[PDB]
């Protein structure tokens, strides 16, 4: 793909040079985690437990 | 499959965003193993 | 999720952390209750006391 | 209405009194050798989740609906919506668990009895109890539907006043 | 942690602690199961 | 005490097998079933072998003491007092054994009540008498009867 | 009549090519809708109070107490089955709920209809309506000239 | 257990493969990203503005 | 974010820190953690605010 | 045969033979019942059909 696309070689190449988001700073390490999804809706399920 | 490593190759440009998307991933976890409060 | 029933390793794990919670309360205050208010508390056996009582 | 009743924006908010929701497990203290039984009910007339239900047959089946203590057959504990089947306790069992009342001012101890609708009311209204219905905790409302703890063994001898 | 009648009422307390326990470690806990209640004992088994 | 434990010097001989089973330590019932449900509850006094009712009120949980007639909650079959606890078969569950009764009047085919006591007396009606009133010692007396429920 | 399975035997084979309406015969002991959790007794068999209302009948004291047809202020359970080389009879107690086909009282069986209140007669057959809550849930099937059945459920005492 | 990040992991700018050309020197070029997953519970986050009219 | 704390500060006591922290101390008591308080916490704020602090 | 109890291997077989008879009933009628009547049918889901309903 490299030998074709001089445009993916030169992103591949430069992709270090951008900064880090200070974003980041406003989250705990754990906050944050990756889903796979481009554009729609996600529903996320909370299970709890109780004693009767 | 990261950028950072120098002896990946992509195939396509589906591997090269996934390789994106891992090398963003690795970046995140390197700047919250660097940072201190 | 309308019959709120789950696989067995996730009821097993909330059940112990609701259990936990519970010995911690017991171990803090020494009654068992699962009211607010503090009442209709598990009458206990002597010698069985906590750092509270 | 219904039991599991929605997607939200944010997520709801110790281990005390958690207990206090519409959908939570009917029965207080379980039991082995607890005999269950499955019966339809009507979809449009009464809903009988936690309430006490009586056998009505029809004629293309046996259903059951919300009755009174007088000709009760036993306490619905379950409802699965997709099939509308009830799953009921009979009366013959033990029962020690929520149900569904309407006074919001019900006070431990006292003596209970269910209506027309299958419903906890106070055994003051003036019809003759049947069955020995005991509150074990003070009601409660989930914002409306008033739940109460109560403990149901068997019927009664002689019906009360 | 309001100011003492630019000392603070925990870190009196802690001096106070500190007199008895021969100047050792004062920890303090928050805990949601107490209710109006202060607890003091020492980590001496 | 259900067992009133207490050292002897001699052993006592115990070799016939028959009139070995009418016994205050005898727990739990002749006939039982798999099937039968048992709860655990809390107790003050001692409702063992007795007619048992639930009594509700620092605000503490319901518990259950010797009683009956309109407040009858069960019978009271085997009791463990260092946990202070008793094991109640519910009145919706038909039990069979040897209870206690008020007096030696009780006899064969007598319809009995469990009075404020929880004992059974003569004539809602709760057991049916199988055999006669047996004096274990002192004034207690055991007759087996066969719970069925009230009336 | 006096025997679960029919005392005289048969002259021809069964079709078994139908599924329909099969359950009719007498010789079905036991419940139609049966729980795994159900408390079930045995008794010495006094006479035959098979699909009827039991209750306890004494002696004098040389024997042991035994089951008979019955009812009212006396009954005690519902008989189920009966092994006849041992005499015994499965009993339901009266505690635990029941549903199944009971022998009908041969006495207006055709105002029996479902929903109609049944109660127990002083010999074990189940009447038009006290004290016991049993609830038909089918009409009367007739089996001999003076036998018939009917679906009954019965869920302890009023 | 209170407030949860859940992004996209294409959240970040991502070159598309489309690439504009013509009989010209100049090209164009597209790069894409995901807006969206924040997730908080029921009051845990304090705002406070201070209005100034 | 929906279903937060929000708190308000007049424009009479846009300059007014006594005011702006009495509001916060109103938020931080309506605030909700549950069994979950002991975490750490994060604050932002804007020049103006930093500066008056 | 006094007791109608039979070996667990020709009860099951007599058992599937009538569960295949009610199903291939189902499946042509579009109802499901014991009787010959057709009457005290099982009340079923929407959405199942047979071929003559």
């Amino acid at each position: 793909l490299f030998d074709e696309n001089y445009y993916a070689k030169a992103v591949a190449n430069i992709i270090g040079e951008v900064k880090d988001p200070i974003m980041y700073k406003w989250f705990s390490p754990d906050q944050i985690e990756d889903v796979d999804l481009q554009m729609g809706y996600q529903k996320t399920v909370k299970w709890d437990a109780f004693l009767n | 499959a990261s950028l950072l490593d120098s002896n990946f190759v992509p195939i396509n440009f589906t591997e090269f965003v996934q390789a994106i998307s891992n090398t963003y991933k690795q970046r995140r976890i390197q700047f919250y193993e660097n940072l201190k409060r | 999720i309308n019959n709120n029933l789950l696989p067995f390793a996730q009821a097993y794990k909330l059940a112990s952390s609701e259990i936990i919670k519970l010995i911690n309360h017991f171990v803090l205050t020494g009654t068992v209750s699962i009211q607010k208010d503090g009442k209709n508390q598990k009458r206990l056996l002597p010698n069985m006391y906590g750092l509270l009582n | 209405y219904s039991k599991s009743m929605i997607e939200n924006k944010v997520f709801s908010s110790c281990f005390k009194s958690k207990n206090e929701r519409v959908d939570a497990y009917s029965f207080a203290c379980s039991s082995y050798t607890d005999k269950i039984e499955e019966y339809l009910y009507d979809p449009a007339n009464s809903f009988p989740y936690k309430r006490g239900v009586k056998l009505v047959p029809k004629e293309n089946s046996i259903y059951v609906e919300v009755g009174a203590d007088t000709d009760m057959y036993g306490i619905c504990v379950d409802v699965c919506e997709f099939s509308c089947t009830a799953y009921v306790l009979p009366i013959t069992n033990n029962f020690e668990g929520y149900l569904v009342t309407r006074n919001p001012s019900i006070k431990i101890g006292e003596i209970l009895d269910i209506n027309n609708n299958g419903v906890i009311i106070k055994a003051g209204g003036g019809p003759p109890t049947a069955i020995n219905i005991y509150a074990l905790s003070d009601s409660f409302t989930i914002n409306s539907i008033n739940l109460i703890k109560v403990a149901i063994f068997g019927n009664r001898g002689l019906e009360k006043t | 942690v309001k100011p003492y009648a630019c000392e603070k009422w925990e870190d009196v307390l802690i001096q106070t602690i500190k007199a008895i326990n021969n100047r050792e470690d004062v920890y303090i806990e928050t805990s949601n199961l107490l209710k109006h209640k202060i607890l003091i004992y020492p980590l001496n088994s | 005490m259900k067992n009133p434990q207490h050292d002897a010097s001699l052993l006592s001989n115990s070799n016939e097998f028959r009139d070995k089973n009418v016994e205050f330590f005898a727990s739990g019932g002749t006939r039982t079933s798999k099937f039968d449900k048992l709860e655990n509850h809390p107790f003050l006094g001692y409702p063992y072998k007795r007619g048992v009712k639930r009594v509700i009120q620092s605000h503490y949980e319901p518990h259950v003491e010797a009683g009956g007639g309109e407040d009858l909650y069960g019978i009271c079959i085997d009791i463990d007092e260092f946990s202070k606890t008793a094991t109640i078969v519910p009145i919706t569950n038909n039990f069979e054994g040897y209870l206690v009764a008020k007096d030696s009047t009780v006899k064969v085919k007598d319809k009995l009540i469990f009075n404020k006591d929880g004992a059974l007396e003569k004539v809602t009606i709760n057991a049916t008498a199988l055999t006669d009133a047996k004096q274990i010692s002192n004034e207690v007396y055991l007759v087996k009867v066969a719970v069925f429920g009230n009336k | 009549a006096l025997m679960k399975n029919p005392q005289q035997d048969s002259g021809l084979l069964s079709n078994s090519i139908d599924f329909r309406d099969q359950n009719l015969i007498f010789s079905n002991s036991g419940g139609v809708c049966t729980s795994s959790k159900d408390k079930i007794e045995n008794y010495p068999a006094k006479g035959y109070p098979y699909k009827r209302g039991v209750k306890l009948s004494f002696g004098d004291g040389t024997t042991e107490l035994e089951v008979e047809a019955g009812g009212g202020d006396d009954l005690y359970g519902v008989c189920s089955d009966i092994d006849e080389f041992s005499g015994m009879a499965t009993v339901i107690p009266i505690t635990n709920n029941f549903t199944g086909y009971l022998t009908l009282k041969k006495d207006g069986q055709n105002g029996v209809n479902p929903g109609d209140k049944l109660n127990f007669n002083q010999h074990g057959e189940l009447e038009k309506v006290k004290s016991v809550n049993a609830i038909a849930l089918s009409k009367a099937h007739k089996l001999t000239e003076d036998l018939f059945i009917v679906l009954a459920s019965v869920f302890g005492n009023r | 257990e209170l407030i949860k990040f859940k992004p996209s992991k294409y959240m970040l700018p991502t070159p598309n493969e489309q690439v504009d050309k013509d009989s010209t020197d100049v090209a164009h070029s597209y790069i894409d990203f995901v807006l969206g997953g924040l997730l908080a519970t029921r009051k845990t986050i304090l705002q406070v503005n201070i209005k100034q009219s | 974010m929906p279903e937060q704390i929000k708190e308000e500060v007049a424009s009479g006591d846009k300059d007014k820190m006594d005011k702006i922290f009495e509001k916060i101390e109103a938020g931080l008591s309506k605030l909700e953690l549950g069994d979950e308080f002991s975490t750490p916490m994060m604050v932002i704020v804007d020049p103006a605010t930093s500066l008056k602090l």
